[PDB]
C-alpha cells in the first residue's frame, strides 16, 4: 500500500543537440500481477512532451487535466503551450493539491519554439521544479535509471546517437527492476520532427 | 519465485526459474533454484534464498550419511521426512521454504514430496511453487495428460516457467529444465526468457497480449 | 540544504548550497536555493523543496501587489511578518525553514523562519542539515564590523563547511549580496569546487545496438 | 529501545576476469548526515589470494572479516597449509553467515579471488548467507545505481549486434585489467555524482596469481 | 528558558536569559524574550517560540487598537488579553507567559499566565524550565519594596542560578526595567554573573 | 537494553606532526539538569595512552575499572611491563573494541562513544574510535556527539587528510581543539565551561591539563538585539 | 463478489461472472447476476465490496441510461469507460470511496468492433483482449497468454472461456457456484444459459 | 484441512474427512488422506495446523503401535482416546502448542461396540454418537439432531454422512474437494473408494 | 522524597523528610528515610521505597560481614557495595541513594549514586524529587568546613525549601548527626521549619 509503487513504470528524458529525447516503459500491473503491455506513460500538448510515473489512475487523471488546461490556454493565448511555461503549468496544478496529492512523478520534455533550445524538466509529487541541463528520471527504478544516466550520458549527442543512450538507460534499469519493464517507448524529438520507436525488451 | 515439477508417463519433469528478488529490487537472474543431491535425487528451492540453499545442501549430507550407513541409496519418502522434520523444529521461528522433493528409486518409482517450512509434507503428481506458482498451474493444468511425451513434457514444463515468468512481476530470468527417470536425472540446458519468449511467441503463436 | 546570513558594513550577504536530496539520493546537483521575494529581499529556503518554493512566491506576489498599493519599496519585516503568520496558520505542517534578508527605506536586515512561525534576529545565521557545520564555521570566525567582502567570504565559507562535513548538502555555493543604496547582486554558483573529473570511457553505442520493434512519425501539428 | 543495527554507508564492487579478479570499494565512513572517516578501508586481503569486504554495517562488517581470517589460519592448522579455494571459502562463509540466522550480519559480502583452474571468481552473499558466483556484482547503498550499468558493460545486456535485426546478441568476452578497472572508476564517480554516503576515496584490490595488488584514487569530498 | 518579572518600590523589572533551543542544539544564544506588547507593558515568553511569538503580535495589535480608541491600557487589561488567547486556544499553544506592567496609579504590577491559560497576579513571577531550580531561592531572597539596585541583583543572582543548574538557560541576562522615568534595557554577559 | 541516565557530552581529538591531543568537557548531564561538575572523562593508561569517553557516565566508571585491572593484569609475571611489554594504545582500544561489540550483541549495550588517543612504540599516532554498536573508525580528526557535527568541521580544515599532519604544529592542533571547544560551549545545550585537555606526544609524552576554562568569548554583540523582528526598543 | 472475466474475439466481447453471494461461512445464494446493461450494446460486470458494487453498477446504469434519453443516441463503450473512470477517480479521494472493480464489455457500432475495458477502483483504466479482476487473473492471464488468438469466434471464446473456469474450479479455494456468462455484439447483448 | 466428520452407529464408527489441502489461493492437492490407523480397530482423524497435525498424529501412531508391540494386546478406544487427551492436555501450556482437532472412531472388541471420540487442541475430550470439528459442526450437527438414530446400520449411517456432506457442499464458502469416508468395526478398518 | 547529606568541620550530617507517597496519597507521613548500614555509616533513601530498602539489608548484611573479618569499612568501600549493586541491576531498580559516613583518618565523607548506578563523590549531595527546588539556594549558600550548628540550619532551611515546594514531600525533618562524638540523632516538626 505505497501508492508510488502499485502500478509500477519508468520515465526518462535527456538532451542532445538541437534536439531531446524522452522514453518510458510499458508496463502496468497491480503489484506482483502484470495487467497491461501497452500501458503508455508519455503524452504532448501541442510540441510540448509529458511522461509521468506513479499511481496509474493519477497518470489517466492528469494527463487529461493537462489536455483540458492547455487546450484552454491556446483558444485564449491563439498560440501553442512552451515547455518552459506548462512547467510552471504543472508546478502550480501539483501544488494546488498540496495536503491530498497525485501520486505522481511527471517529466517535462519539449524545445521552445521561438528560441530553438532544448528543455526537460522533472517534478516529484508535490510541485518542486528540477530542471537538468543532461537528464531526468522518473518512476520504480529512478536509482538504475540515475546510475544508468549519470555514466552513459554525455552532452551535445546527435539524434541518433542520443537514441542509443537513452534506449540503453531505459532497458538496463528495466531489467533490475521488478515492477518495470514488459515494453518500452522512445521519442525522439527535433525543431520539426519528431520520431517515435518502440524497443524491443525482455519481456519478464 | 515459480517452480513445478509433474509425474508422468515417461518419468518427472522439473522446471524453475532463475530470478532472486530483494523487494522490488531484482537482485539476480542466474540463480541456481535445482540443487542435485544425488544421480537420483533432485530438490528445488522456493522462499528464503538461504533457507532452501543451506538446509536442502545439508539435506544432501544427510543423504550420503545414510547410503554410507545402510549400504543403500535413501528413499525419497525418508529424504522429504528428513528435511520436514528438521524445518517442524524451527517451526515459528521464520524459515522461510517450499521446496520439492523429486527423483526415483526401484521401491517406490518416479516420487515428488511437497515440503514447506510450516512442516507440510505431501506426496503427488503435480506441485507448483513459489510467487508465481497460480501462472504456472493455469497452463500445466490445462495441458497435462499423463500421456505425455518426453519431448511434450519438457515443453510443457518449460512453457509453464516461461508462462509465469512473463506475468510474476518476481519471476523470471532463464529456465532450468531436468527429466528424471528410472536411470537418474537428466539435465536439460538453461532457457534464457529473453529469447525464448520471443522464440515460443514466433513458433506458437502466442502472447497476443504482447506488441509483437 | 545548508544556507546561512550574514550582516556587514552597508547591508546583508545570504549565500547557500546547491545539493537537493531525495532520501539518500542527489535529485538535483545545481539546483537554486536563494529566491527573490522583491528586487532587494532575497530568501534562503530550507526544509521541503516545493514548501519554500511556494511560500516564497506567494508572499513574494502579494508583496508586489502591496508595494504597488503603497507607492513604496517593500520592507524585510512586512515579508517577515506575511511568511511567519502564514506558516503559523499550517501549525508546521508547510515545512518551510528560510533565512529572510534584504535592504529597504529602514536599513539593513537580516531573520531565520522556522517552519511552525518563529523569527529570530541576528548579525549571523544559518539553517538546514549542514546549520552545525556552518554554524562553527561562523562562530569561529564572525566579528562586529565586517567589509562587503569578508562577509562574502564568511558567508561561503560557511557553506563550504556544509559542503563538505554535511551529507545533506553539497555541490555549488549560491551567493547574494543585497547592499544599502545598490543593487542587489545575484551571484549564481559563485563557487563550483565540485566539477566531475573526466570520466575513464566514452560509451557512447555504435548505431544499431539497441533493437527495435516499430517506427513512426509523430504528429505534433494542427 | 536499543536498536543494536546502524547503517555505515559505502558501497563496493567486485569484478571477474579470465586469469583475474577485482574487489573495489569506496573508503567512505558514514552514520545518518555525518562523516565518521574519508579513509577507512572495508576490502581486505585474507590470505590465500582471498580479499573480501563485508558491506552495510561496519561492527558486523569487521566482526565476519576478522573471523573469517580466523577461519583461514585455523584452516591452514587443521589440514597440512592446504590452500583454502575460492569456492571452499565461499561455503565457509555460508555457515558463518547462517550461524546468525536469528541474529543476522547486516552486510552485504563479496569475496574474489581465482579459482582451481585460474579464472578469476567473484562469489556473493545475502545477509544471512545465501550465496552465487557471478561474473559480476555491486553491493552495498549503491549496489542499485551499479549493478545495472554493470550488466550493460561487463556482461553486454540490451546490447544487440548492429544490423542483425536484434537477432543476433553482442557476444560475451572477458575483459582486460585495464578496461575493468575503467569500468571500476567510473561506476563510482557516477556513485558518487547521485548517492551521499559514496564518496571521498576509491581502493581497489587486484587478485592475480602473482599475488594482491592495490589501487587508490580521489573521489568527491562533498 | 529561565523567565522573571518583580515588582519594586519604583515600579517592576522584567528579566530573562537568551537560550533558544531545537533539542541539545542552541538555534540561538542571544535571544530576546522580553517584548513589548504597549509602551510600558511588556511579557516574559516561556514555552514554545512560535506560539508565544503569535501571541505577543496578536495581544500588541488588540493593545494598539483599545489604545486608538479608549487610550492607555492596564496592565490587568493586558493580562486579561493574552489569558484569553491562552483559555481558548490552550489545546493548540505551548505558552507560559509572564504579563509586567508600570501604571501611575497601580504601580508595578506583575500576572503570570501558565500552560492552562489561567492568571496568577504575585508580587515577583517565576516561570520557563529554569525556574524549577530557583523556587527555594526566590522565596528567601525575595521582599516586598524592594529598590532599583536590589531588585536588579534579586533577579541577576536568581536567574544566575537558573541558568547554571538548567542546560535549556544560559547565554546573556537581559532585564528591562519599568517605571515612571520611562523604559530601561539592561543586559549582563556570561563573564559577570557565573561567578557570583 | 539500557537507557543513559547521567551522561557525558562531545569527546574531541586530532593528529599532529608529533602526537595526538584529545578534550572533554569536565560536566556529568542528568537529562537536561547539569548534574555533576566535576567529572573526568579523560582517563589516562599508562603515560602513552588516553581514553576520552562520552555516554553513559555508570558505564564510564565501568570502563575505567577495566582499565585500571588491565594495567595490574598485565604487570603480572611480566619483567617488561614498564618497556617492551607495556600496554599500547592499539591493544587497549582493540580490548574495548572487542567488549563493546561483545556487549551490543548480548543486547546489554555500555551505552558511550569512545576515542583511544595515544602513541605506539614506534611513535606512530594512534586515534581511534568505537561505540556502543561496536563501530570502529580511523580519522586524523575524530569526535563524538555535538563534537561530530561542530568540532570536525573545524579541525579538518586544519589537518584534512594525511599528508596534512606533518604539516600540523602541537601549537596549531592544541588552538584549533580549544576553539572547538569553546564553540561546543556557545552551541552544545548540555556543555560546560570546564574542560580538561590531553596531549599525548612522541618526544615530551604525556601532558595531562586539568581545570581549563573557555574564554575569550564573544558576546558584545548580544546588546543590540532587540524583540524577534517588528520591535525597536 | 469475487470472480469476474472478460475476452473480447473477433465480433463480440465475452463475460463471465461468478454466482456466489458468501456472507460469513454461508453461501447466502448461488444465481447471482454480477452485472447491469448500460445500454444495448454495452455491459458492465463488477466485483468489490458488499452494497457499493450494485450501487454504483445502478447508479452508472441510471446516469448512461439518462443521456441515451436525453439524445436519443447511445455512448460509445470508449466514452462509457471514461465516464465510468472518472467517476471511481472522483471516488478515490472521497470521505468514504466507492471499492468496485468493474470490466466494461461494448460492442462500437460506428467502427463495428467488440472492445473491453479493465477498471479498478483506484480509477485506472485499461483496454485488453482479456481481463479479469481479484484473484482470478492469476490464473487465466498465463492461460489466456498461451491459448487466446485475436481472430477467435465467439464458439472458440466460449470455449476458451470454459478452460479459465474448469482451471478455476480446480485452483481457487473457495466455490464461486459457476458463472453467468454474457455475449456482447453486433446485436446487443444475450445470456448463455447453459454454461 | 478443514472438514472432519464422524458417526457412531450401532455396529460400526464412521468417518469422513475432506481430501483438499490448500495453502494461499491454491489447491495444492485434491486426494488428501486426512487419517491415521492407530491400531487394528482404532482410526483418528486430524484437522488444524499445517505440519502440526501428521506430526502429532504419527506421533500418537507411533505410541499406541510401541503399546502394542509391548504387551501383544490392542489398547481400547477408551485408553487410546485418554491418552490422547492426555497429549495434547499437556501441550496446551507447552513453549509451543500442537494446534490439532482430533477424532478417534474405534470398535471395542471387549463390549462389542462402536466408540467415537471428539478431543479438541486444548484437550477437551467427549464421547458423542456423531461429531465434527471447525465450522463443519455448524451445518452437521443441527441436521443429525434430526436424521439420526441410534440403532441404524453402516449403509444407513453412510446415506446420512451423504446428507451432511451434500449441505456442506451446498453452504460451506470453500470448495474442499469432498471426503474420503472410513468405517471402523468389528472386522477391523476399511475404506470406501466410490463416494 | 527530599534528601541530603552535608560534610562539615567535625564530620557529617544527613537529612530527610518523611513523606511516603502512593500517587497523591501519603501511606507514611513519619517515614525514617535514614537507615543505617554500620555503625557511622549511613544512607539516604530515594526512589523506590521497596528497592532501596531491599539494597540498604544487603549492604548491611555485606558490611556486617566484612567488619567481621577485616574490621571496619571505609565510607567508600560502602559506597563501593551500593554501587555494584545499583549499576549491575540497573534495569531493574529505581534507587537514588546517598551514603555518608564518618572515618577518624577521612573525616565526613558523601557519595551520592543516582538512578545508573555511577558514583560521586560530593562535599555536599542533595536528592530526590524536591531536591529540583533548592539546587539555586544550596549552592549559593553551601560552605566548606561549616560547625555543627550551621550545618544544621543549612539542611532545615534547605529541606524546608524543599517540603514547601514539592507535593511529594513533607511531614518532619529527620535529621543524623555522624562524629568522633557518637551518632546523635534530630527531629524537626512543621510549627518549627514552615516559617523559617
Ligand atoms: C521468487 C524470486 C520470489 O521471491 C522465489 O521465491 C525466490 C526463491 C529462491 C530460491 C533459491 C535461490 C534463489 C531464490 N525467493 C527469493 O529470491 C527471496 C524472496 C524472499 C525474500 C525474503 C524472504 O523472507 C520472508 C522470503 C523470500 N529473496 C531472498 O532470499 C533474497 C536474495 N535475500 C534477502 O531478501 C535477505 N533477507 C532474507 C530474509 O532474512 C533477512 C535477509
Ligand atoms: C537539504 C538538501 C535537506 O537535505 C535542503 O533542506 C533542501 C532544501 C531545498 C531543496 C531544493 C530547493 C530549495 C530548498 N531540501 C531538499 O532537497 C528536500 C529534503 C527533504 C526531503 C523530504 C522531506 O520530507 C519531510 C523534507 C526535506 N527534498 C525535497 O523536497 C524533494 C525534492 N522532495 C521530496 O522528497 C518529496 N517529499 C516532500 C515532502 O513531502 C513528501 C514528499
Ligand atoms: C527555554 C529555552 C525552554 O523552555 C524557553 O522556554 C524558550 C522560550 C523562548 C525561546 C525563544 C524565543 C522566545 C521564548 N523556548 C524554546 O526555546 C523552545 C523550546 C520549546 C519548543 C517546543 C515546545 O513545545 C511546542 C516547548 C518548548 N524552542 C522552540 O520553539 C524552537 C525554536 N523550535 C523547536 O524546537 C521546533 N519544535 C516546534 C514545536 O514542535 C516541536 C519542534
Ligand atoms: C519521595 C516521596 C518521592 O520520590 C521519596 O523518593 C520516597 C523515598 C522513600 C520512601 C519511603 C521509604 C524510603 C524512601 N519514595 C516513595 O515514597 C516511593 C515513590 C516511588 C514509588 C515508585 C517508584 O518507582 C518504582 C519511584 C518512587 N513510594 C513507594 O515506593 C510506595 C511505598 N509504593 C508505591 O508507590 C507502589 N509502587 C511500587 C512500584 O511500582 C509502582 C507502584
Ligand atoms: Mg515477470
Ligand atoms: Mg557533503
Ligand atoms: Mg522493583
Ligand atoms: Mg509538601
Amino acid at each position: 500500500s505505497d501508492p508510488s509503487s502499485i502500478n509500477g513504470g519508468i520515465v526518462v528524458a535527456m538532451t542532445g543537440k538541437d534536439c531531446v529525447a524522452i522514453a518510458c516503459d510499458l508496463r502496468l500491473g497491480s503489484q506482483s500481477l502484470g495487467v497491461s503491455n501497452k500501458f503508455e506513460k508519455i503524452f504532448h500538448y501541442g510540441h510540448v512532451f509529458l511522461g509521468i510515473t506513479g499511481l496509474a489512475t493519477d497518470v489517466t487523471t492528469l494527463n487529461e487535466m493537462f489536455r483540458y488546461k492547455t487546450n484552454l490556454y491556446k483558444l485564449k493565448e491563439e498560440r501553442a503551450i512552451e515547455p518552459e511555461t506548462f512547467t510552471q503549468l504543472v508546478s502550480s496544478s501539483l501544488y494546488e493539491r498540496r495536503f491530498g496529492p497525485y501520486f505522481v512523478g511527471p517529466v517535462v520534455a519539449g524545445i521552445n519554439s521561438k528560441s530553438g533550445k532544448p528543455f526537460i524538466a522533472g517534478f516529484d509529487l508535490i510541485g518542486c521544479i528540477d530542471e537538468a541541463k543532461d537528464f531526468i528520471v522518473s518512476g520504480t527504478a529512478s536509482d538504475q535509471l540515475f546510475g544508468m544516466c549519470e555514466s552513459l550520458y554525455e552532452p551535445n549527442l546527435e539524434p541518433e546517437d542520443l537514441f542509443e543512450t537513452i534506449s540503453q538507460a531505459l532497458l538496463n534499469a528495466a531489467d533490475r527492476d521488478a515492477l518495470s519493464g514488459w515494453g518500452a517507448v522512445v521519442y525522439i524529438i527535433k525543431k520539426d520532427e519528431v520520431v517515435k520507436r518502440y524497443l524491443k525488451m525482455r519481456q519478464d | 519465485t515459480t517452480t513445478l515439477a509433474f509425474r508422468f508417463q515417461g518419468g518427472i519433469i522439473v522446471a524453475v526459474d532463475s530470478r532472486a528478488t530483494a523487494g522490488n529490487w531484482v537482485a539476480s537472474q542466474t540463480v541456481k533454484k535445482v540443487i542435485e543431491i544425488n544421480p537420483f535425487l533432485l530438490g528445488t528451492m522456493a522462499g528464503g534464498t538461504v533457507d532452501c540453499q543451506f538446509w536442502e545442501t545439508w539435506l544432501g549430507s544427510q543423504c550420503r550419511l545414510h547410503e554410507l550407513r545402510e549400504k543403500e541409496r535413501i528413499s525419497v519418502a525418508a529424504a522429504s521426512k528428513i528435511l520436514s522434520n528438521l524445518v517442524y523444529q524451527y517451526k515459528g521461528a521464520g524459515l522461510s521454504m517450499g521446496t520439492m522433493i523429486c527423483g526415483y528409486t526401484r521401491k517406490e518409482g518416479p516420487t515428488i514430496y511437497y515440503v514447506d517450512s510450516d512442516g507440510t509434507r505431501l506426496k503427488g503428481d503435480i506441485f507448483c511453487v513459489g510467487s508465481g506458482q497460480t501462472f504456472a498451474y493455469g497452463v500445466l493444468d490445462s495441458n497435462y495428460k499423463w500421456d505425455l511425451s518426453v519431448e511434450d513434457a519438457l515443453y510443457l514444463g518449460k512453457r509453464s516457467i516461461l508462462a509465469a515468468a512473463h506475468r510474476d512481476a518476481y519471476s523470471g530470468g532463464s529456465v532450468n529444465l531436468y527429466h528424471v527417470t528410472e536411470d537418474g536425472w537428466i539435465y536439460h540446458g538453461n532457457h534464457d526468457v529473453g529469447e525464448l519468449f520471443w522464440k515460443v511467441k514466433e513458433e506458437e503463436g502466442s502472447f497476443n497480449n504482447v506488441i509483437g | 540544504t545548508t544556507i546561512v546570513g550574514v550582516k556587514f558594513n552597508n547591508g546583508v550577504v545570504i549565500a547557500a548550497d546547491t545539493r537537493s536530496t531525495q532520501g539518500p539520493i542527489v535529485a538535483d546537483k545545481n539546483c537554486a536555493k536563494l529566491h527573490r521575494i522583491s528586487p532587494k529581499i532575497w530568501c534562503a529556503g530550507a526544509g521541503t523543496a516545493a514548501d519554500t518554493e511556494a511560500v516564497t512566491q506567494l508572499i513574494g506576489s502579494n508583496i508586489e501587489l502591496h508595494s504597488l498599493y503603497t507607492s513604496r519599496e517593500p520592507r524585510v519585516v512586512s515579508a517577515l511578518q506575511m511568511l511567519k503568520q502564514h506558516l503559523f496558520k499550517y501549525q508546521g505542517h508547510i515545512g518551510a525553514y528560510l533565512i529572510v534578508a534584504g535592504v529597504d527605506p529602514t536599513g539593513s536586515h537580516l531573520f531565520s523562519i522556522h517552519a511552525h512561525g518563529s523569527t529570530d534576529v541576528g548579525y549571523y545565521l544559518s539553517l538546514g542539515s549542514g546549520s552545525l557545520a556552518a554554524m562553527a564555521v561562523l562562530e569561529s570566525h564572525w566579528k562586529q564590523d565586517l567589509t562587503k567582502e569578508e562577509a562574502i567570504k564568511l558567508a561561503s565559507d560557511a557553506i563550504q563547511a556544509g559542503i563538505w562535513n554535511d551529507l545533506g548538502s553539497g555541490s555549488n555555493v549560491d551567493v547574494c549580496v543585497m547592499e544599502i543604496g545598490k543593487d542587489a547582486e545575484y551571484l549564481r554558483n559563485y563557487l563550483t569546487p565540485n566539477v566531475r573529473e573526466e570520466k575513464q570511457k566514452s560509451y557512447k553505442f555504435p548505431r544499431g545496438t539497441t533493437a527495435v520493434l516499430k517506427e513512426s512519425i509523430v504528429n505534433i501539428c494542427d | 529501545q536499543f536498536n543494536p543495527y546502524g547503517d555505515n554507508g559505502g558501497t563496493i564492487l567486485g569484478i571477474a576476469g579470465e586469469d583475474f579478479a577485482v574487489l573495489a570499494g569506496d573508503t567512505r565512513n558514514i552514520t545518518d548526515y555525518s562523516i565518521n572517516s574519508r579513509y577507512e578501508p572495508k576490502v581486505f586481503d585474507c590470505g590465500d589470494n582471498i580479499v573480501m569486504s563485508a558491506n552495510g554495517f561496519a561492527a558486523d562488517g569487521d566482526a565476519l572479516v576478522k573471523r573469517f581470517k580466523n577461519s583461514v589460519k585455523w584452516y591452514h592448522f587443521d589440514h597440512n597449509d592446504k590452500k583454502l579455494s575460492i569456492n571452499s571459502a565461499a561455503r565457509n562463509i555460508q555457515h558463518l553467515l547462517y550461524g546468525k540466522r536469528f541474529f543476522p550480519y547486516y552486510v552485504h559480502t563479496i569475496i574474489a579471488g581465482l579459482d582451481e583452474d585460474g579464472k578469476g571468481a567473484v562469489y556473493s552473499f545475502d545477509p544471512v548467507g545465501s550465496y552465487e558466483r557471478e561474473q559480476c556484482r555491486a553491493g552495498g547503498a549503491a549496489a542499485s545505481l551499479i549493478m545495472p550499468f554493470l550488466d550493460n558493460q561487463v556482461n553486454f545486456k540490451n546490447q544487440y549486434e548492429p544490423g542483425t535485426n536484434g537477432k543476433v546478441k553482442k557476444p560475451l568476452k572477458y575483459l582486460s585489467v585495464e578496461e575493468v578497472i575503467k569500468l571500476v572508476r567510473d561506476s563510482f564517480t557516477s556513485a558518487t555524482e547521485r548517492h551521499i554516503q559514496v564518496g571521498d576515496g576509491l581502493e581497489i584490490l587486484i587478485v592475480t596469481k602473482d599475488g594482491v595488488r592495490k589501487e587508490f584514487y580521489e573521489l568527491k569530498r562533498d | 528558558t529561565s523567565i522573571m518579572a518583580v515588582t519594586f518600590k519604583d515600579g517592576v523589572i522584567l528579566g530573562a536569559d537568551s537560550r533558544t533551543t531545537t533539542g541539545a542544539y542552541i538555534a540561538n544564544r542571544v535571544t530576546d524574550k522580553l517584548t513589548r506588547v504597549h509602551d510600558k507593558i511588556w511579557c516574559c515568553r516561556s514555552g514554545s517560540a512560535a506560539d508565544t511569538q503569535a501571541i505577543a503580535d496578536i495581544v500588541q495589535y488588540h493593545l494598539e487598537l483599545y489604545t486608538s480608541q479608549y487610550g492607555t491600557p492596564s496592565t490587568e487589561t493586558a493580562a486579561s488579553v493574552f489569558k484569553e488567547l491562552c483559555y481558548e486556544n490552550k489545546d493548540n499553544l505551548t505558552a507560559g507567559i509572564i504579563v509586567a506592567g508600570y501604571d501611575d496609579k497601580n504601580k508595578g504590577e506583575v500576572y503570570t499566565i501558565p500552560l492552562g491559560g489561567s492568571v496568577h497576579k504575585l508580587p515577583y513571577a517565576i516561570a520557563g524550565s529554569g525556574s524549577t531550580f530557583i523556587y527555594g531561592y526566590c522565596d528567601k531572597n525575595f521582599r516586598e519594596n524592594m529598590s532599583k539596585e536590589e531588585t536588579v541583583d534579586f533577579i541577576k543572582h536568581s536567574l544566575s542560578q537558573a541558568i547554571k543548574w538548567d542546560g535549556s538557560s544560559g547565554g546573556v541576562i537581559r532585564m528591562v526595567v519599568l517605571t515612571a522615568a520611562g523604559v530601561e534595557r539592561l543586559i549582563f554577559y556570561p563573564d559577570e554573573y557565573e561567578q557570583l | 537494553t539500557q537507557q543513559p541516565i547521567v551522561t557525558g557530552t562531545s569527546v574531541i581529538s586530532m593528529k599532529y606532526d608529533n602526537g595526538v591531543i584529545i578534550a572533554a568537557d569536565n560536566l556529568g548531564s542528568y537529562g537536561s539538569l547539569l548534574r555533576f561538575n566535576g567529572v573526568e572523562r579523560l582517563i589516562p593508561v599508562g603515560d602513552n595512552t588516553v581514553v576520552g569517553i562520552s555516554g553513559d557516565i555508570s558505564d564510564m566508571q565501568h570502563i575505567e575499572r577495566l582499565l585500571k585491572d588491565l594495567v595490574t593484569e598485565n604487570a603480572y609475571d611480566n619483567p617488561l611491563a614498564d618497556a617492551e611489554e607495556a600496554l599500547e594504545p592499539s591493544y587497549i582500544f582493540e580490548y574495548l573494541a572487542t567488549v563493546m561489540y561483545q556487549r551490543r550483541s548480548k543486547m546489554n549495550p555500555l551505552w558511550n562513544a569512545i576515542i583511544v588517543a595515544g602513541v605506539q612504540s614506534n611513535g606512530d599516532q594512534f586515534l581511534r574510535y568505537v561505540n556502543l554498536l561496536g563501530v570502529t573508525y580511523s580519522s586524523p580528526t575524530l569526535a563524538t556527539g555535538f563534537g561530530a557535527h561542530m568540532a570536525n568541521p573545524l579541525l579538518r580544515k586544519v589537518v584534512d587528510r594525511e599528508s596534512d599532519i606533518p604539516k600540523t604544529t602541537v601549537q596549531v592542533a592544541e588552538e584549533a581543539i580549544v576553539n572547538a571547544m569553546r564553540v561546543l560551549y556557545y552551541r552544545d545545550a548540555r556543555s560546560s565551561r570546564n574542560f580538561s585537555l590531553a596531549i599525548i606526544d612522541k618526544n615530551t609524552g604525556l601532558t595531562f591539563k586539568k581545570n581549563l576554562q573557555v574564554e575569550n568569548m564573544k558576546w558584545d554583540f548580544a546588546k543590540d538585539i532587540k524583540g524577534y523582528g517588528t520591535q525597536k526598543i | 463478489m469475487d470472480i469476474i472475466l472478460g475476452i473480447r474475439v473477433q465480433d463480440s466481447v465475452i463475460l463471465a461472472s461468478s454466482k456466489a453471494v458468501t456472507r460469513g461461512i454461508s453461501v447466502l445464494k448461488d444465481s447471482d447476476d454480477k452485472t447491469r446493461q448500460l445500454s444495448p450494446h454495452t455491459l458492465m460486470s463488477f466485483a468489490g465490496e458488499a452494497g457499493d458494487t450494485v450501487q454504483f453498477a445502478e447508479y452508472i446504469q441510471a446516469n448512461i441510461q439518462l443521456y441515451s434519453i436525453r439524445e436519443d443516441y447511445e455512448l460509445s463503450p470508449q466514452a462509457v469507460s471514461s465516464f465510468v473512470r472518472q467517476e471511481l477517480a472522483k471516488s478515490i479521494r472521497s470521505r468514504r470511496p466507492y471499492q468496485v472493480n468493474v470490466l466494461i464489455g461494448g460492442y462500437d457500432k460506428k467502427k463495428n468492433k467488440p472492445e473491453l475495458y479493465q477498471i479498478d477502483y483506484l480509477g485506472t483504466k485499461v483496454e485488453l483482449p482479456y481481463g479479469a479482476h481479484g484473484y482470478s487473473g492469476f490464473y487465466t492471464f498465463s492461460l489466456l497468454d498461451h491459448h487466446y488468438r485475436p481472430d477467435m469466434t465467439t464458439e472458440e471464446g466460449l470455449d476458451l472461456l470454459k478452460l479459465c473456469v474448469q482451471e478455476l474450479e480446480k485452483r481457487m479455494p473457495m466455490d464461486f457456484k459457476g458463472v453467468i456468462v454474457k455475449i456482447v455484439d453486433k446485436d446487443g447483448i444475450r445470456q448463455v444459459d447453459d454454461f
